């Protein structure tokens, strides 16, 4: 039911500093006040954060995303390999309402969306999903920002969020948030590339102002200090310098 | 004990030790989260009707609690039959996920259902592979689904070329060609409906009535696992050194009750060098403590065998509250080095003769 579009929009993608943000509790371990070393993987320190202002985009290791969100135009998203009828696609969407997220071998188009009827009901990301196994749905998700963590391990993703209330213009802030964990899925699919929704208006798509930064994880060692809660407060990148 | 460590038959005064003393578990408990989001199968063994056996209703069973025990121990169904596991079992074994297929056969075709099968059914309606796994559940109809009028709402497939493959609905209403005159998609000279309709009726015999078959199929793809079986979870005991099994994770010590503050979403704390040291009960979500079960050594307080005979025995850092022939012995001393059985302590103060520890020690008198 979606069809091809002839304005080509192309995304003005910038480049900016990663800063010390995307630092995620790795278990579900309580520890007090101590310094725990951890090697797993994560955002390495001062990286190099991709800014967008629905492009195809790799997955490799894990996928950080942020937003400095205003009216939360964004609204879901789309996992796989080849996103056609091939391959069984995974695919979440966030609405006011209920949450629903589906891995079927959805048959998307060249320009797959939304689209919303101005009272509202348009759904023609794919046009069909003939074998597929596992469905779910659940509560809503969502000027503020919002950092999501999304990884997949050993048929297991994994979806680790944030929000926080900001003012600073435009880039990141140089501040200190940890991520907890959200929502786990025991479902194992070869998620290597994905992709991003709009909330175009159509009755004419009208897009224009989607900003949002795209980060990757890399292996490495991390030493983190937990505080009398339990709650992380501060880490330090081990191969980063000589003093680290 | 001490002469035979010592290895002779002459003690010199002192203190020896002698072996080793551990508290030693009680019992065992397991706690596991509440039973929710229990498998739909009321709405499917006792809904409104069955669809027709050539067009089973098929449905997908993922992401619950699969209580069979209800369901084996029922008494309202007529046939219960598994193949490929045992139903006892079926509580603790479990697969990835289920599939029901659910439909009406008359009674004699319930012994139709099953691996290896020919028949009307068991070929041009539903056929089940010899390695299926799973079970078969029939019970009457004839009450609910039976019409005093005729019940003409359920068909089956009888004219078929071929029989169905394992796993297969065939839903074509192609008119069969009996003979080897095509016919335009009607009956006629060498043609007629695959389909047949039930007659059914309260008024017929044993076998001639409606009876709702339900078949569950087990698979465990690579995939993780969503359902399993119920997992029963016992009671909890404080201050008492058992063994327990958190959740999956199992340990050994006595478990108290802790005000640490935990988090929304981390299960079980630990404190250094990787020692569990804090648990959450997953029924009630309350943060408990544990603790190892006490131990120590022992050791003879002797004043020599050329003096006397009796000894005094100590348990080093143990609580002077589970020492247990000693069990009470002479009255009972309870020190920073432990517990003392066979001495009494007095308020005097003399030069140290056999050293104790923390600042005091014992002499003969007793
Ligand atoms: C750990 O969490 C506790 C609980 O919130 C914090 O203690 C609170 O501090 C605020 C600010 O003074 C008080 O209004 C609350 O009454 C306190 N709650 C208590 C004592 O239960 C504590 O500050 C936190 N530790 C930190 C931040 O290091
Ligand atoms: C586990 O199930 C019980 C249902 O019995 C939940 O609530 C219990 O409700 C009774 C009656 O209202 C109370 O007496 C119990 O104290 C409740 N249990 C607890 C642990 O408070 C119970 O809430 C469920 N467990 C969780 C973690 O929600
Ligand atoms: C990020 O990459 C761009 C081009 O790839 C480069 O010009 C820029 O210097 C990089 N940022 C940092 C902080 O090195
Ligand atoms: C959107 O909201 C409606 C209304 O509750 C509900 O279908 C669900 O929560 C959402 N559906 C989709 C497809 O996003
Ligand atoms: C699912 O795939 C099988 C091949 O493995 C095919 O025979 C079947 O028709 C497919 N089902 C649907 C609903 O597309
Ligand atoms: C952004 O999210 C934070 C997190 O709860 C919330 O406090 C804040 O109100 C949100 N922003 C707006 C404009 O509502
Ligand atoms: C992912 O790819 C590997 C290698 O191509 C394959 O063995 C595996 O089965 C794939 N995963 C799934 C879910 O099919
Ligand atoms: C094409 O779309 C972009 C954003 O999607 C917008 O900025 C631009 O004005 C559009 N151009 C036309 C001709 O529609
Ligand atoms: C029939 O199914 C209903 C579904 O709610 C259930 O309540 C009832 O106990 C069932 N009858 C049995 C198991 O005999
Ligand atoms: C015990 O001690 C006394 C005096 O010290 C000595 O005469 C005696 O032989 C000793 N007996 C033994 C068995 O050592
Ligand atoms: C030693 O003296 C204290 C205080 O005078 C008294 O409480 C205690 O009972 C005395 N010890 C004995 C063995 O009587």
């Amino acid at each position: 039911q979606c069809v091809n579009f002839t304005n080509r929009t192309q995304l003005p993608s910038a480049y900016t500093n990663s800063f010390t943000r995307g630092v995620y509790y790795p278990d579900k371990v309580f520890r007090s006040s101590v310094l725990h070393s951890t090697q797993d993987l994560f955002l390495p320190f001062f990286s190099n954060v991709t800014w967008f202002h629905n492009p195809v985009l790799p997955f490799n290791d894990g996928v950080y995303f942020a937003s400095t969100e205003k009216s939360n135009i964004i609204r879901g998203w789309i996992f796989g390999t080849t996103l056609d009828s091939k391959t069984q696609s995974l695919l979440i969407v966030n609405n006011a309402t209920n949450v629903v997220i589906k891995v079927c071998e959805f048959q998307f188009c060249n320009y797959p969306f939304l689209g919303v009827y101005y009272m509202e009901s348009e759904f023609r990301v794919y046009s069909s999903a003939n074998n597929c196994t596992f469905e779910y749905v659940s509560q809503p998700f969502l000027k503020n920002l919002s950092e999501f963590v999304f990884k997949n391990i050993d048929g297991y993703f994994k979806i680790y969020s944030k929000h926080t209330p900001i003012n600073l213009v435009r880039d990141l802030p140089q501040g200190f948030s940890a991520l907890e964990p959200l929502v786990d899925l025991p479902i194992g699919i070869n998620i290597t590339r994905f992709q991003t929704l709009l909330a175009l208006h159509r009755s004419g798509w009208t897009a224009g102002a989607a900003a949002y930064y795209v980060g990757y994880l890399q292996p490495r060692t991390f030493l983190l200090k937990y505080n009398e809660n339990g709650t992380i407060t501060d880490a330090v990148d081990c191969a980063l310098d000589p003093l680290s | 004990e001490t002469k035979c460590t010592l290895k002779s038959f002459t003690v010199e005064k002192g203190i020896y030790q002698t072996s080793n003393f551990r508290v030693q578990p009680t019992e065992s408990i397991v706690r596991f989260p509440n039973i929710t989001n229990l498998c739909p199968f009321g709405e499917v063994f006792n809904a409104t009707r069955f669809a027709s056996v050539y067009a089973w209703n098929r449905k997908r069973i993922s992401n619950c609690v699969a209580d069979y025990s209800v369901l084996y121990n029922s008494a309202s169904f007529s046939t219960f039959k598994c193949y490929g596991v045992s139903p006892t079992k079926l509580n603790d074994l479990c697969f990835t996920n289920v599939y029901a297929d659910s439909f009406v056969i008359r009674g004699d075709e319930v012994r139709q259902i099953a691996p290896g099968q020919t028949g009307t059914i068991a070929d041009y309606n539903y056929k089940l592979p010899d390695d299926f796994t799973g079970c078969v559940i029939a019970w009457n109809s004839n009450n609910l689904d039976s019409k005093v009028g005729g019940n003409y709402n359920y068909l089956y497939r009888l004219f078929r070329k071929s029989n169905l493959k394992p796993f297969e609905r065939d839903i074509s209403t192609e008119i069969y060609q009996a003979g080897s005159t095509p016919c335009n998609g009607v009956k006629g000279f060498n043609c007629y409906f695959p389909l047949q309709s039930y007659g059914f009726q309260p008024t017929y015999g044993v076998g001639y009535q409606p009876y709702r078959v339900v078949v569950l199929s087990f698979e465990l793809l690579h995939a993780p696992a969503t359902v399993c079986g119920p997992k029963k979870s016992t009671n909890l005991v404080k201050n008492k050194c058992v063994n327990f099994n958190f959740n999956g994770l199992t340990g050994t010590g006595v478990l108290t009750e802790s005000n640490k503050k935990f988090l929304p979403f981390q299960q079980f704390g630990r404190d250094i060098a990787d020692t569990t040291d804090a648990v959450r009960d997953p029924q009630t979500l309350e943060i408990l403590d544990i603790t190892p079960c006490s131990f120590g050594g022992v050791s003879v307080i002797t004043p020599g065998t050329n003096t006397s005979n009796q000894v005094a025995v100590l348990y080093q850092g143990v609580n002077c509250t589970e020492v247990p022939v000693y069990s009470t012995g002479s009255n009972v001393f309870q020190t920073r080095a432990g517990c003392l059985i066979g001495a009494e302590y007095v308020n005097n103060s003399y030069e140290c003769d056999i050293p104790i520890g923390a600042g005091i020690c014992a002499s003969y008198q007793s």
